[PDB]
RNA sequence: AGGUUUGGCACCUCGAUGUCGGCUCGUCGCAUCCUGGGGCUGAAGAAGGUCCCAAGGGUUGGGCUGUUCGCCCAUUAAAGCGGCACGCGAGCUGGGUUCAGAACGUCGUGAGACAGUUCGGUCUCUAUCCGCUACGGGCGCAGGAGAAUUGAGGGGAGUUGCUCCUAGUACGAGAGGACCGGAGUGAACGGACCGCUGGUCUCCCUGCUGUCGUACCAACGGCACAUGCAGGGUAGCUAUGUCCGGAACGGAUAACCGCUGAAAGCAUCUAAGCGGGAAGCCAGCCCCAAGAUGAGUUCUCCCACUGUUUAUCAGGUAAGACUCCCGGAAGACCACCGGGUUAAGAGGCCAGGCGUGCACGCAUAGCAAUGUGUUCAGCGGACUGGUGCUCAUCAGUCGAGGUCUUGACCA
RNA sequence: UGUCUCAACGAGGGACUCGGUGAAAUUGAAUUGGCUGUAAAGAUGCGGCCUACCCGUAGCAGGACGAAAAGACCCCGUGGAG
RNA sequence: UGUCAAUGCACUAAGGCGCGCGAGAGAACCCUCGUUAAGGAACUUUGCAAUCUCACCCCGUAACUUCGGAAGAAGGGGUCCCC
RNA sequence: GGACCGAACCGGUGCCUGCUGAAACAGUCUCGGAUGAGUUGUGUUUAGGAGUGAAAAGCUAACCGAACCUGGAGAUAGCUAG
RNA sequence: CCCCGGGAGGGGAGUGAAAGAGAACCUGAAACCGUGGACUUACAAGCAGUCAUGGCACCUUAUGCGUGUUAUGGCGUGCCUA
């Protein structure tokens, strides 16, 4: 049974679940938009949304919080001093997804997730 | 050998009997409003890349 | 939740140090003494219930030696005992008090607290001997 | 299948529950006297008191409770009071404790001085 | 006899003369009489009462004209109550009296496809001493050739929960009539936010 | 009489019908262990004996032994007897006896043997059909649709103690000690539920070690499990935790008890007739149910479109669905429920609750390990609302024109 | 001390759904129900009576005297070998 | 690097690899795991299995003996950081 | 020191898992030896009623109470099938 | 030479009596897989046939004549071996 849910196991253990959502947040932040499986995108959406909301605070604490997950110093810098400040007057919804059909090899359906 | 095993070979009729359920569903394709090609719903028109505006290359 | 095989401590000077229960009864003290049982299937001893038990260990210079079968009433569960207002109780160790077939304690005194529920089930003298009816 | 009435079940529960909620002195894992009423002894209303360390606090509203642990004649005891239980008179802070975690069950198997 | 519809809101702690009482809170929101079933017209006596409102933009034309003939706003939910003959509309007010016993019907929380241990209390096999029947796994289902089928109605893995369920002779602890709140002792079937019917205790005590 | 024992016989099975016991799961008989109703008694009461009716439900936990049995412990209303391939190994054990090793006793010159005794010793991932539990698709149910429903029939349930009142009464020299009716509280079992008490809660919060890294310090991340370890822990799920249940009334019956009563001028419960009478039968309680093809009933909706004897039935549409999208205390898939811009569905954002237990940074005290303040701090999964910041875009598929006969009412 | 009363919650790997590749043992043919009876003596397939719309998917193991090895026990052969 | 020592264990350097189907779902059941109220062998043929124990210091250590041993008997204590 | 603990190494104790396997004997866990009657490489010698064997009728090229291959040979088959 | 295709494969054109021989190259049976059409089947119990009758369909050993299919009724225990 499962009448309350944090998201997905994907098909991975606690350690990986994390390492993935971290890496994919890092790439969407470095890259503005990326396409991946529709699932992994839906799973990415709130992690990265909350991450930008953390960095939106400006003080050293929020930067060190972001450093906890985005372990590449330049992406954290960009999110801190570039992207979050831009999202200043935006109350969430930093992120959007749109779906782009189906893949050849596994016949899986990819989609794009991009900064708003 | 193989604990459970089947008893008599199944009939040409009953075998196609079970299969009355494997027909594929055709996509509900629709006409893209800008590229004048066909596209899956709630996805991005592959031909022109458009999705109200235009997101993907080519 | 006392059940057969589970070893209790004795809260009386009756001379057992600790018993091991071997049955779980129904135990109305009931004007002619203890009642006959209330069904042969009850599974768990609670505070206030009576149990049969072997006496696995005993005081040298006893009134009650090792190996006597005996009937003790239970007075301290590690199990929570909840109450009509909402409160719960619970003691660090399970313990009982050996008693005769009219229910009265066999020792001269009880040792440690006893659950107020003993007063509920008319165990007058056990309640009277104990230092605190918690 | 389930009704979809527009409803804040939050505040429906809150109205019920606030009629039977009661606030107490601010303790926090260090010890106190719970003075309380045993109507339970006969038709008379005897009084009795439990002084012990507070080893946890749980819930909120009707449901909030706190847990005292004392030693009576050698055997340890713990008890669980609803703040709003009618069989509870006044709590009062005997002491103030410098504890370092919300729950602090480590004193179950510490019993000493 | 008496009946009404409401949503299950939750369970809490209470007191009445120093007895702690678990209670389930229920919203017996006012119900409207959409249909009246005479025997002389529909072959038996009953009343069709409605519950959770919905906006007419979501109400298709046939249901619209149903509700419209009766003069009522559209309701997401409708039910019949046998032998009721109410008037005006069926509010929980006074329809239940404090301290009444009442039959509470609801819908079991849906537990999906349960095994035999969960479903029928099987208590399958030993977890050591050497099986691969450790978990559920019923033992036998028959007895060799003797009828040589397995019995109809056999207990087996299946869909547990999601059943209709009635629990009889729950007590009415409290009635906040103006709020349309009804406080009932003990548990009621199904999850919060669900539909539930309170009706007069069908097995009235002697 | 039965067919559960040992047997006779040798009928199917030697191109295989796996055998003892346990476990699991049941279900049937009744020649009834308990409960329910009766007759008789060497039946005062109580406690019994024994026979008749009765198969609804119920029928405990351990020691010894492979055991089945049986003896014992401690209970019980009772601790029933049998069938079902001595039920049940494509369901599990493998303790027992029917393989190879080895030993004792015994027999045999021997090889070897057994009525024996003893330690050891491979139990075969994929269900075709039928049968069963769950779940869908199709068609049907004389138009096409959305809902509400009668209940033919079917399933579940069905146990029992203790105490108290009657009443220290009837009864009995006494000790003792009732039926009938009326209360109350338990056990076991079951259904639902998560407020309580608890369990868990694999990354929600903290603490801790080694080592590697983000240049260094400080602060963090990885690995130590598929959580490195430890301490807590919300929603959810959950029992040992709660709440509810077994019925009352009624109809026909069993043994049996009677009324009226002949044959048979008396008598007789039966020969006609009639009443009483059980945990059993039917109904009542809960659940399912019109594929009840005998396909039922009620409220509401949409309505008479179009095509030359050539394509003859199809096609645009209505009412209304469906695909698709976002979700769900729904769920393997399907199905079911909610939302989809005339929008609070979900995420996010805000506020709150709850969990953790006082953050970083700075200051300060101290030689330092650390302590103190800023700070009930900081951080925060699943909880309660609000909010148009994100996605629920745009669209496509499908879906009525109502057969005939007979009868009544109408113009 | 989950072996047990008595099982719960959580994890991962399968099992389930979609896209790719795609076996096997077995198979007289099959339009392959229940009771009772009869039959070479344990009937889907004979008789009577009941029940049952067509077709799947996930699952259970009572039947199909289920599968595997022309019984290793037993007897037989004027069979064999140590 | 750490840890009495070590080719042990943990993390890691150089170096080498992620094991030639993939994506979701988060039912029964099966495997390999983590925790568990009260009870603690009542399980069973048998504590089978799985817990518990666990390294190094210190104190302490029985019947019996072939005087070597039984012996790591049994049991108790310590273990971190700083001056 | 046919002493102790214990890696390598040699081994194979109990349970599970595997049973149309990853594998015609294995895997994880656990367990025995671990300076000796020890482990191992290369070269070489002994064979069919024969060799070897700290001895099970074990092993003698994946099934040894007498190996494999060819041959006598279409052995013989009071037996079963057709 | 031309067309669709990365190719494979094919469709034309041309040679040839013939491509109804095209290099997966004589014939090309059957099992086995498919497409289209006639007649038909979603209340039904079945060794699958057989007899009987009605319906529908077609007429090249062929208009009383059938041939194909079908509904309902009756009847009906595969083959072989032993
Ligand atoms: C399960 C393990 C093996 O089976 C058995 O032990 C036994 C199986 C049956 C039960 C038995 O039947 C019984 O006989 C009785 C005499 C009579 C009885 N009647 C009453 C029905 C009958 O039931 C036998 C004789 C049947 C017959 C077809 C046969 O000979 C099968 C042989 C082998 O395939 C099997 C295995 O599965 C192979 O497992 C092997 O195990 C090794 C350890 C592995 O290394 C591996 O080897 C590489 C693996 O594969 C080979
Ligand atoms: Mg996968
Ligand atoms: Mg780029
Ligand atoms: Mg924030
Ligand atoms: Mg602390
Ligand atoms: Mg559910
Ligand atoms: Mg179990
Ligand atoms: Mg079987
Ligand atoms: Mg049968
Ligand atoms: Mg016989
Ligand atoms: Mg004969
Ligand atoms: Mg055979
Ligand atoms: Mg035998
Ligand atoms: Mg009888
Ligand atoms: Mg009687
Ligand atoms: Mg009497
Ligand atoms: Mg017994
Ligand atoms: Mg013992
Ligand atoms: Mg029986
Ligand atoms: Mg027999
Ligand atoms: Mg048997
Ligand atoms: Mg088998
Ligand atoms: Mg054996
Ligand atoms: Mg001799
Ligand atoms: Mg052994
Ligand atoms: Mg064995
Ligand atoms: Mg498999
Ligand atoms: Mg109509
Ligand atoms: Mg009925
Ligand atoms: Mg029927
Ligand atoms: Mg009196
Ligand atoms: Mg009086
Ligand atoms: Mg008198
Ligand atoms: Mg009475
Ligand atoms: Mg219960
Ligand atoms: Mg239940
Ligand atoms: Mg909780
Ligand atoms: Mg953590
Ligand atoms: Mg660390
Ligand atoms: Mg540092
Ligand atoms: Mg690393
Ligand atoms: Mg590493
Ligand atoms: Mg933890
Ligand atoms: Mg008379
Ligand atoms: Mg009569
Ligand atoms: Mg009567
Ligand atoms: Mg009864
Ligand atoms: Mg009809
Ligand atoms: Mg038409
Ligand atoms: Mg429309
Ligand atoms: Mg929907
Ligand atoms: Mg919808
Ligand atoms: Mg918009
Ligand atoms: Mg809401
Ligand atoms: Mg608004
Ligand atoms: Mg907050
Ligand atoms: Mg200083
Ligand atoms: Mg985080
Ligand atoms: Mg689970
Ligand atoms: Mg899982
Ligand atoms: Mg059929
Ligand atoms: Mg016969
Ligand atoms: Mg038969
Ligand atoms: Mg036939
Ligand atoms: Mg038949
Ligand atoms: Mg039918
Ligand atoms: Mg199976
Ligand atoms: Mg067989
Ligand atoms: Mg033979
Ligand atoms: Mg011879
Ligand atoms: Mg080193
Ligand atoms: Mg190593
Ligand atoms: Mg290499
Ligand atoms: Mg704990
Ligand atoms: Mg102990
Ligand atoms: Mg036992
Ligand atoms: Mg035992
Ligand atoms: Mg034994
Ligand atoms: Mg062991
Ligand atoms: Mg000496
Ligand atoms: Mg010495
Ligand atoms: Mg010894
Ligand atoms: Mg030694
Ligand atoms: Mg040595
Ligand atoms: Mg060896
Ligand atoms: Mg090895
Ligand atoms: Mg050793
Ligand atoms: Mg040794
Ligand atoms: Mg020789
Ligand atoms: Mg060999
Ligand atoms: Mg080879
Ligand atoms: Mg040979
Ligand atoms: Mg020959
Ligand atoms: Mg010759
Ligand atoms: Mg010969
Ligand atoms: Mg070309
Ligand atoms: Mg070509
Ligand atoms: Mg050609
Ligand atoms: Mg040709
Ligand atoms: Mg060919
Ligand atoms: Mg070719
Ligand atoms: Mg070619
Ligand atoms: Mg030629
Ligand atoms: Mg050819
Ligand atoms: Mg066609
Ligand atoms: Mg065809
Ligand atoms: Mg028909
Ligand atoms: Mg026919």
């Amino acid at each position: 049974m499962r009448h309350g849910k944090a998201g997905r196991k994907l098909n991975r253990n606690s350690s990986a679940r994390v390492a993935l959502a971290r890496a994919q947040a890092t790439a969407l932040l470095r890259e503005g938009r990326i396409q991946t499986t529709l699932t992994k995108a839906k799973e990415l959406r709130p992690f990265v949304e909350q991450l930008i909301t953390t960095a939106k605070g400006g003080d050293l604490h929020s930067r060190r919080l972001v450093a906890q997950d985005i372990h590449d110093k330049d992406v954290v810098r960009k999110v801190m001093d570039e992207v979050a400040p831009k999202y200043a007057e935006r109350p969430g919804g930093y992120t959007r997804i749109l779906r782009v059909g189906t893949r050849r090899g596994d016949g899986v359906t990819m989609a794009l997730i991009e900064l708003v | 050998a193989k604990h459970p095993v089947p008893k008599k070979k199944t009939s040409k009729s009953k075998r196609d009997m079970r299969r009355s359920h494997h027909a594929l569903t055709a996509p509900n394709l629709t006409e893209c409003p800008q590229c004048h090609g066909k596209k899956l719903s709630h996805h991005i028109c592959p031909n022109c890349g458009y999705y109200d505006g235009r997101q993907v290359l080519a | 939740m006392i059940m057969p095989q589970s070893r209790l401590d004795v809260a009386d000077n009756s001379g057992a140090r600790e018993i091991m229960c071997i049955r779980v009864l129904n135990s109305g003290i009931g004007g002619k003494g203890l009642t006959t049982g209330g069904g042969g299937n009850k599974r768990y001893a609670h505070v206030g219930d009576i149990i049969v038990a072997s006496v696995k260990d005993a005081a040298p210079r006893g009134a009650v030696k090792a190996g006597d079968v005996v009937k003790a009433v239970v007075v301290r569960t590690s199990h929570a005992i909840k109450r009509a207002d909402g409160s719960t109780i619970r003691f660090d160790r399970n313990a009982a008090v050996i008693i005769n077939n009219q229910g009265e304690p066999r020792g001269t005194r009880v040792f440690g607290p006893v659950a107020r529920e003993l007063r509920d089930r008319r165990f007058m003298k056990i309640v009277s001997l104990a230092p605190e009816v918690l | 299948m389930q009704t979809h009435i527009k409803i804040n079940r939050g505040e429906l529960l809150r109205g019920i529950e606030q009629d039977h909620t009661r606030q107490l002195p601010d303790f926090r894992p260090g010890d106190t006297v719970r003075v309380d009423t045993k109507v339970r002894e006969g038709n008379r209303t005897r009084s009795q008191a439990f002084e012990g360390v507070v080893i946890a606090i749980n819930g909120s509203g009707s449901r909030k409770s706190f847990t005292v642990r004392k030693i009576s004649f050698g055997e340890g005891v713990e008890r669980v009071f609803p703040f709003a239980s009618p069989l509870v008179n006044q709590v009062t802070i005997v002491e103030r404790g410098k504890v370092r975690r919300a729950k602090l069950y480590y004193l179950r198997e510490l019993r000493g001085k | 006899m008496k009946g009404i519809l409401g949503t299950k809101i939750g369970m809490t702690q209470i007191w009445k003369n120093d007895r702690a009482i678990p209670v389930t809170v229920v919203l017996a929101g006012p119900c409207p009489i959409v249909q009246r079933k005479t025997a002389q017209t529909d072959g038996y006596e009953a009343v069709q009462i409605g519950y959770a409102p919905k906006a007419e933009r979501k109400v298709n034309k046939p249901m619209q004209g149903h509700f419209a003939k009766a003069g009522v706003a559209p309701t997401r939910i409708l039910r019949e109550f046998r032998g009721f003959a109410p008037d005006g509309d069926s509010v929980n007010v006074d329809i239940f009296a404090e301290g009444e016993k009442i039959d509470a019907t609801g819908t079991s929380k849906g537990k999906g496809t349960q095994g035999v241990m969960k479903r029928w209390n099987f208590a399958g096999g030993p977890a050591s001493h050497g099986s691969k029947k450790w978990h559920r796994r019923p033992g036998s289902i028959g007895q060799r050739k003797t009828p040589g089928r397995v019995y109809k109605g056999k207990r087996m893995a299946g869909h547990m929960g999601m059943e209709r369920v009635t629990v009889q002779n729950l007590e009415v602890v409290e009635i906040r009539a103006g709020e349309n709140l009804i406080l009932v002792k003990g548990a009621i079937p199904g999850a919060n936010g669900g539909l539930v019917v309170l009706r007069s205790a069908a097995k009235a005590s002697a």
